[PDB]
């Protein structure tokens, strides 16, 4: 298959050559005079050569699966993977997920108290009797809890000063209450209609700044549960606020430079750390908070739909919800939260280190077939039908003996994955053959290894003072060649390669022809630096995910993907990480053609053959038209105005997209005879 | 990779928010930021000067206006060098209109003039900018300087610029801009000068909610937008922090780089990303590829950063990025460097972080301003605010060295080779001698330093193996070791060496290596204290000792190897296309074997040779392991790349062919042909008398990019009104056209504009402006078609092209064509109605064309070939 020879002094390092590297233990094949390393080959060229089958030593990588009786863990099984893994070599271990049920809620409505949020808060203020029986159907006795908020108290978020900070309410001034950002007023309860009581209490208040700061509420909330409490299995949080969000970084406006810490501090079910503290950063919450096993759902207006949606793609188990800006339909929101929020079986790892690498497979129920990629993202599973990921764990080296988790995003069931440095290979000891490598020396599935001062094939030969005529013979590699190409002096028929204390220089190889320095370049850097690939003998081992002569083409993956992840947009292939744009499109993703002139003409027989039904004059039109679509919408950038068939200047932009000559247009509904 | 970490500065000045935001005044001075250094009735901060002389921070005297409150000033903070000012600030003064206060923003100005004020001091009255904060982050330009608002209007933003007193403008971004709002537009500012006109730049970390970085240019009576682009994440806050910097020296700044320290995939280290200036509006992208990072979640990189500087001499400015969030909320630092033109280098090379025996500090690295060279030792210096106090670092003189390897006796003779065993071991004699001088010097100047240094130097003969070859007498050792005084001017010492008589391998020449640093780093005052060597440090430099190889009892060993090569296919040459440069080289030997044969070539600048590692599969060909190594040698251009066959044997006749390629920068210096050449001989050396050298000259061209549009304000005029046959409603043909190449080129641009039609003319007294730009001189020329029958040709395409009516050539001759410069201009002429029924048809059409030209030997167009230097306009005359 596939194995370049490394210094190979033994079996084991001959391991260290590669995936496709065996070793043969089988004595006597080493002939007259033939190098040890010669032992180290493909299986097949040793079965070519006489070496027996079972004689060819090949560690394997595989995968232990101690199950547990029950209850042990639910539905994340096997819970114990004690893999065995040999650098280069993948171990695969299969994980059965299934589903059950629903097990105890437990919800805390996150409500953003402004006096854009007045309807909202009395047509919600106590409809918490229908939050049970919306409950009652799946999960049973559940918990309720409610937690207000709005902004920072001190300013530019809301004047700090002076009485209309008594007053906020603008106008009404119904008697709001003062300016605040997170006032947890409901614990979690079993009651319902207490619950409810406890919440129309309150009412709103006020602050300048348009967007809202309830991402300091967030962190605060799951916290510090010493102060809040938390049920030990479920905890559901639900964002509702028809405003925006300010994350760290925007604290600096309000003379605060201390970041968040993480903890909550409170002392009456009411912040007053905020002031002295600036706000959690975007991504300090799908940690800290999917690590309290927490889970918000997104429901605001649907003019903060789109910009939750992104914020979707990042943070985990979140869902999105359009709803009007009553509140209203406010529990439809969990008959879609359960929907794909049960349906999000997720699967990654704590933070491995460098030294190794991990993937998954899927095999989602409704059909999809994916292979090869992190996660577990399958949309498409909910109660009590099992699901496929095939955990592939990979190491680049012969790593020390470590363990790790796999565990599912939003769930307390973690999987002890041991891990087991694979790489020594059992034959022998000294007890047999004391007699060969002339007693100074031990064997090992057939050659000797010889003590420190003696060296050979069979410990005949010691490090000051030895050459022979002909014993030079498979001491050069040809005829015509210097003896051990140079750079190593010949001992027993074979080289001994010198050193250099240079970094990186390593000379090797039975003539002693191969170097780790004299490769290809690349940013400067040998082969690409220790980071993108090594060097070999002239050419690059590229580490994973790197290919090329010298890791050239750093990355096969592909930057070159835009939002519309369609590969550099019109045309260009995506030759490592770039776009090779038809024409004079240009970079990075070929989209804008500076220098083409902008074809309007052609185009106006056409535009008179969609909007207006003058005449599809050539022949007919959405074959002679293949410009296809023509939105009922205000797009643009591309504004162009010419004539008809006959007088009138008829208007029209004309917005590109993609591939060749598609394109999207909205032609005026007017004319200028 | 010079920045002290252990002979600095520190200021330790406890007074609350201290050393929070600083920046380098004046060279003699550098000013801190404490605005939470509480003053009076919940009023300002205040600032301190620090001198290095003596370690101490002095406050700095203030007129602090009761008008301002609570503006705790210091936190934003920004400086010139141009006349050397400062400018400090208050960002979050308090005005109380009664029902609710807001947030104005007071800078002062100072400097060795007139402490000014402005916003300017017009203490803004109560009722779009009530809490804009202006001043929050401030940058100076040529023409005034300029603070940044936040809350202008719907948290749009935008920013202030003052003139020379004049009354002063600011830059939203229209209202027609629907978008935009919240998201700080002007968090951070920057300038982008450039050969041309200035440029700023604002940070918006939230649009959107993700973060957009937006350029502005500010043409005559116009200041509207240049390009901008999204962020790459959601709360990512891409628009943080931004620095326009230098990659070279050519002050027209190349590149900017953009903050985002809270964004992530995986590991929440931070992010900064690079994005170069593209001229040409409408396109713009920050991802000239890469964006400097860490390992290291939760790190905050990219929370500020600095323009440094050249610091390691190579010509190659080097940024400095701070990251207080990194280890255990440690603080951090981290140096990086440029590489040609648009570029950084990914693998930083330093990482000062809080673990420097920083006894003590939470988070350092905050803010960070450097350049200046403030201690008057004289490189540069860097300045990083911590919380409660401040460190400058400075830059440790990187200098390197060259060295020169030779051995007085060139070869072995013979004499002391194969010995024998009556008497003694006359031990041959060989010398060998090494020379050094340091010649990169520009920054470090003249005089002391830049001159003295000791140095370690340890010789070592055939190091590899366990089987000395030899020995040096001063010490009998198989190596030796001593300290001597280098300079500016090279130190030559010649060392004895011995060969016994006796030896086995004399195939293998002896190898000499040096291990070589700078032992000691006391040089007069302490006004140095530690140099060192760059990162391309070959401190292993070998030179290898041949010997007479025995070719026989006689037969006198007759070196005779010839040398030819090619170049397979390629043509014409020109730099952009063909960057790498594939040579087949030949070669005989019909002369005795040589044995360490080498073949080393000369080349100009413009390239080096880079190792082919071809497998896959080829040829009837190269195989071959060979060693190469480049180096300067002439008077001033070229320079020598020699490659020894490493490891085997050239015997007999044999004929042997490799593959040698050599990278062509784009930007290669060179005469408008380039010659190379070819030294082979044996390892024996050239014993004798005229070289055999080959040598070919090759013309070279060079790439370029030139386009030509149509402009949309082209004369398609047709309607039905055509009572009589008039003449004045002339038509208007601009053409626009500019180069995207990277070279002032000459040019000339043609045109094709018809008139004549058989006596009956088509447009009358045609000329061509042009607007925007000197008068130039264009030619004129009349020529007739070929003839044909015209009434059918038109018959076919309704089209006039100069093929049928007698047309007329514009030979625009061009001076120098800059690149980027977009010189457009028009041409105009009355258009007459008669020669319309000349050819008996309507809603005829008349074509002109254009078509720029260049001369075709230097020069050339590079993607294969562009017909973009080929407009065209079509007219119509539709009357019925
Ligand atoms: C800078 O940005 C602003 C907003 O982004 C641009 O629009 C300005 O916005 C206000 C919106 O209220 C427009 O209304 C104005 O109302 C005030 C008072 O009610 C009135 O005094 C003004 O005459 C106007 O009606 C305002 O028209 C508009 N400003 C302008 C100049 O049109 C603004 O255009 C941008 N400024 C510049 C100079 O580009
Ligand atoms: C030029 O380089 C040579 C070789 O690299 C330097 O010689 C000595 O080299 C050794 C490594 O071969 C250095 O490391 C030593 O390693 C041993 C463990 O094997 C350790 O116990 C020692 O503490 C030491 O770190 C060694 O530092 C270095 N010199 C010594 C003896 O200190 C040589 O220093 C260089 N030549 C000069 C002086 O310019
Ligand atoms: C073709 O072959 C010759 C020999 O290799 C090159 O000519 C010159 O050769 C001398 C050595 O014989 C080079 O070294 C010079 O040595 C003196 C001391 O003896 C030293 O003072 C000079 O600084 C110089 O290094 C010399 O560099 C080289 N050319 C010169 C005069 O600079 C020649 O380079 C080869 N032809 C080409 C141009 O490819
Ligand atoms: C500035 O105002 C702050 C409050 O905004 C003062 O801090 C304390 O505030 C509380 C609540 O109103 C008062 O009851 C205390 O009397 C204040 N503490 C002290 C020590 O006075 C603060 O005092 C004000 N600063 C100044 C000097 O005017
Ligand atoms: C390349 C080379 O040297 N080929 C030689 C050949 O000349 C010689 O006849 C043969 C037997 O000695 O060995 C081999
Ligand atoms: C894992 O699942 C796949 C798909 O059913 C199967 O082909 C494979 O054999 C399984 N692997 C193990 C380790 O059982
Ligand atoms: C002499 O040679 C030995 C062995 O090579 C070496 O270890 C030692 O450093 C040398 N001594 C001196 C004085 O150079
Ligand atoms: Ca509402
Ligand atoms: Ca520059
Ligand atoms: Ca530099
Ligand atoms: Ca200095």
């Amino acid at each position: 298959q596939e194995c370049t020879k490394f210094k190979v002094s033994s079996c084991r390092e001959c391991i260290e050559s590669g995936p496709g590297c065996t070793w043969c233990q089988k004595l006597n094949f080493t002939g007259p005079g033939d190098p040890d390393s010669i032992r180290c080959d493909t299986r097949p060229q040793l079965l070519m050569r006489g070496c027996a089958a079972d004689d060819i030593m090949d560690p394997t990588s595989l995968a232990e699966t101690q199950e547990d009786h029950n209850g042990g863990q639910k539905q994340l099984s096997p819970q114990k993977v004690t893999l065995y893994l040999r650098p280069g070599q993948a171990a695969a271990f299969n994980v059965t997920f299934r589903r059950a049920k629903g097990y105890p809620i437990d919800l805390y409505y996150l409500m953003d108290l402004s006096y854009s949020m007045l309807d909202d808060l009395r047509n919600v203020k106590k409809l918490g009797g229908d939050l049970l029986r919306a409950l009652n159907e799946i999960t049973e006795s559940g918990r309720i809890g409610f937690g207000s908020f709005v902004d920072k108290t001190v300013l530019p978020f809301v004047n700090t000063h002076p009485d209309k900070l008594r007053n906020p309410c603008p106008n009404k001034e119904k008697e709001c209450q003062p300016p605040f950002a997170f006032r947890h007023v409901l614990k979690l309860t079993n009651n319902s209609n207490q619950f409810q009581t406890e919440v129309g209490k309150q009412l709103i208040s006020g602050n300048l700044d348009a967007p809202e700061g309830g991402l300091d509420a967030m962190m605060q909330v799951a916290a510090c549960p010493e102060e809040i409490g938390w049920r030990n299995v479920t905890r559901l949080l639900v964002f509702a606020t028809d405003d925006g969000f300010h994350f760290a970084g925007d604290g600096k406006l309000g003379a605060i430079l201390t970041p968040n810490d993480g903890r909550c501090h409170l002392e009456d079910n009411l912040y007053k750390r905020s002031n002295e503290f600036d706000y959690p950063s975007v991504g300090q919450l799908a940690h800290k908070l999917a690590e309290n096993n927490i889970q918000p759902i997104f429901a605001v207006t649907s003019r903060m739909v789109k910009t939750y949606e992104k914020l979707t793609e990042i943070i985990p188990k979140s869902a999105v919800g359009e709803l009007s800006e009553d509140s209203s339909n406010v529990v439809q929101l969990i008959k879609n939260a359960y929907n794909k929020l049960s349906s999000r079986v997720f699967l990654d790892h704590n933070a491995l280190p460098d030294t190794l690498k991990v993937t998954y497979d899927s095999f989602c129920s409704n059909g999809v077939t994916h292979r090869n990629q992190p996660r577990g993202d399958c949309d498409g599973v909910q109660i009590n039908v099992p699901i496929t990921f095939q955990v592939k764990v990979t190491a680049t080296e012969c790593i020390q003996e470590q363990s790790f988790v796999i565990r599912a995003l939003g769930f307390t069931d973690i999987v002890t994955v041991q891990v087991l440095p694979q790489c020594e290979c059992r034959c022998r000891d000294q007890s047999r053959d004391r007699s060969l490598c002339h007693g100074k020396g031990f064997l090992e599935c057939g050659i000797c290894r010889c003590d420190t001062g003696y060296i050979g094939k069979n410990c005949e030969c010691q490090t000051q003072g030895r050459s022979s005529q002909e014993l030079e013979g498979s001491c050069r590699k040809d005829n015509n060649s210097i003896i051990c190409s140079g750079l190593g002096d010949c001992v027993c028929g074979q080289c001994l390669c010198h050193t250099s204390d240079v970094p990186g220089k390593l000379i090797y190889g039975q003539y002693c022809e191969c170097d780790t320095i004299n490769c290809e370049r690349y940013n400067g850097q040998v082969c690409g630096g220790p980071g993108r690939g090594l060097c070999f003998c002239g050419k690059c081992r590229c580490h994973p995910g790197f290919e090329g002569s010298a890791c050239q083409c750093e990355r096969t993956t592909e930057g070159c993907l835009n939002p519309r992840r369609v590969e550099c947009s019109g045309r260009g292939r995506c030759r490592c990480n770039v776009c090779e744009c038809h024409s004079g499109y240009q970079l990075p993703l070929c989209q804008e053609c500076p220098g083409c002139p902008s074809p309007c003409g052609k185009y106006i027989s056409c535009a008179e053959c969609l909007k207006f039904e003058k005449g599809p004059f050539g022949k007919n039109c959405s074959a002679a038209c293949p410009g296809l679509q023509l939105s009922n919408n205000p797009v643009k950038g591309r504004t162009c105005k010419e004539r008809d068939s006959e007088g009138c200047w008829v208007a029209y932009t004309l917005e590109q997209q993609d591939g060749m000559d598609r394109y999207l247009i909205y032609v005026d509904e007017s004319r200028e005879c | 990779f010079n920045l002290d970490t252990e002979e600095l500065t520190a200021f330790r000045v406890d007074s609350a928010g201290f050393g929070d935001s600083v920046v380098q005044y004046a060279n003699s001075w550098v000013v801190v930021g404490a605005p939470q250094k509480i003053t009076a009735a919940n009023q300002t901060g205040g600032l301190y000067q620090c001198g290095y002389s003596t370690g101490a921070c002095e406050p700095i005297g203030l007129q602090v206006p009761p008008e301002a409150v609570n503006m705790s000033l210091g936190l934003s903070l920004a400086s010139t060098t141009s006349p050397s000012q400062l400018l400090a600030c208050g960002p979050t003064v308090h005005h109380e209109c009664g029902r609710n206060m807001y947030l104005t923003g007071l800078c002062f100005l100072l400097g060795p003039t007139q402490l000014t004020q402005r916003l300017p001091v017009s203490r803004q009255e109560c009722p779009e900018l009530e809490m804009a904060q202006e001043g929050f982050s401030a940058v100076f330009t040529p023409d005034g300087p300029v603070l940044g608002a936040v809350g202008s209007f719907t948290w749009s933003g935008g920013a202030f610029l003052y003139p020379p007193n004049m009354s002063p403008t600011f830059i939203n971004m229209s209202q027609e801009n629907v978008d935009m709002r919240d998201s700080y537009l002007g968090y951070s500012t920057e300038l982008a000068l450039w050969k041309g006109v200035q440029s700023l730049v604002l940070g918006a970390p939230r649009y959107q909610h993700t973060g957009k970085a937006v350029i502005f240019t500010q043409v005559s009576r116009q200041w509207r937008m240049k390009a901008e682009v999204t962020g790459t994440q959601i709360g990512s806050y891409f628009g943080a922090s931004l620095c326009s910097v230098d990659v070279d020296s050519d002050g027209s700044t190349d590149l900017v780089l953009i903050g985002a320290p809270h964004y992530y995939e995986q590991t929440r280290g931070g992010q900064v990303s690079v994005c170069p200036l593209p001229r040409g509006w409408r396109r713009w992208w920050c991802d000239a590829v890469l964006y400097g990072e860490q390992g290291h979640p939760w790190g905050r990189f990219g929370a500020a950063l600095t323009v440094l500087g050249d610091v390691n001499g190579d010509k190659l400015t080097d940024v400095v990025i701070g990251a207080p969030g990194e280890e255990e909320n440690r603080g951090a630092v981290y140096l990086f460097h440029g590489v040609l033109g648009p570029s950084i280098s990914p693998s930083h090379s330093q990482r000062i972080a809080g673990s420097q025996l920083s006894s003590r500090l939470q988070y350092f690295g905050q803010a960070l301003s450097g350049g200046q060279d403030l201690t008057q030792d004289g490189l540069v210096d860097l300045a990083v605010g911590a919380r409660g106090q401040v460190l400058l670092l400075r830059t440790r003189p990187v200098l390197w060295v060259g060295v020169s390897m030779q051995f007085i006796p060139a070869e072995i003779p013979r004499s002391a080779f194969e010995c024998r065993e009556q008497v003694v071991s006359e031990q041959t004699l060989v010398q060998s001698n090494i020379c050094l001088y340091i010649d990169k010097r520009s920054k470090n100047l003249l005089g002391s330093r830049d001159l003295q240094s000791s140095v370690t130097l340890d010789l070592a003969l055939d190091p590899g193996r366990l089987s000395p070859r030899a020995t040096f007498q001063e010490t009998k050792n198989r190596s030796l070791s001593r300290v001597r005084v280098l300079g500016l001017k090279a130190h030559c010492e010649n060392f004895n060496l011995l060969l016994p008589s006796c030896v086995e391998d004399s195939v293998t020449p002896i190898t000499l290596r040096l291990n070589f640093t700078l032992v000691g780093k006391p040089l007069l005052a302490f006004r140095n204290l530690r140099p060192m060597l760059a990162a391309d440090a070959q401190r292993y430099f070998t030179a290898s000792l041949p010997f007479e190889k025995n070719c026989g009892a006689d037969h006198i060993c007759q070196d005779n190897l010839g040398i030819s090569f090619s170049f397979p296919g390629l043509k014409s040459l020109l730099v952009g296309s063909n960057l790498e440069l594939n040579a087949e080289v030949m070669v005989w030997n019909d002369g005795e074997d040589s044995y360490g044969t080498t073949i080393t070539f000369s080349h100009p600048a413009g390239l080096s040779y880079r190792y082919v590692a071809e497998g896959q599969k080829q040829g009837q060909l190269r195989s071959l392991h060979l060693t190469c190594d480049s180096a300067p040698v002439g008077s001033q251009g070229t320079w020598s790349t020699s490659c020894r066959i490493n490891h085997l044997i050239f015997r007999g006749g044999a004929q042997i062919t490799f593959l040698a390629t050599f990278d062509v920068s784009p930007k290669a210096v060179l005469g408008d042909r380039l010659l190379l050449t070819a030294n082979v001989s044996s390892e024996n050396n050239t014993p004798r008398t005229s070289k055999t050298t080959f040598q070919l000259e090759l013309p070279v061209k060079y790439a370029v990019y030139t386009v030509v549009s149509s402009h949309e304000q082209f004369t398609k005029y047709l309607n039905f009104s055509e009572s009589e046959e008039k003449e004045s409603h002339v038509a208007m043909h601009r053409y626009q056209v500019n180069n995207l190449g990277q070279r002032d080129l000459p040019v000339s641009i043609n045109f094709w504009v018809p008139v004549e039609l058989n006596q009956e003319a088509v447009w009358m007294d045609v000329e061509v402006s042009h607007p925007q730009n000197p008068s130039l001189r264009c030619s004129s020329e009349k020529i007739a078609p070929p003839a044909s029958d015209f009434l059918a040709h038109i018959q076919k395409n309704p089209v006039l092209d100069c093929s049928i009516a007698g047309c007329l050539r514009f030979r625009c001759d061009v001076p120098s064509f800059s690149v980027q410069e977009e010189l457009d201009f028009t041409l105009k002429g009355n258009l007459s109605f008669g020669w319309v029924r000349q050819i008996l048809q309507k809603k005829v059409s008349v074509v002109s064309v254009a078509e720029i030209t260049f001369d075709t030997s230097v020069y050339s167009q590079l993607p294969g070939q562009e017909a973009f230097m080929r407009a065209q306009t079509t007219t119509v005359l539709e009357k019925y």
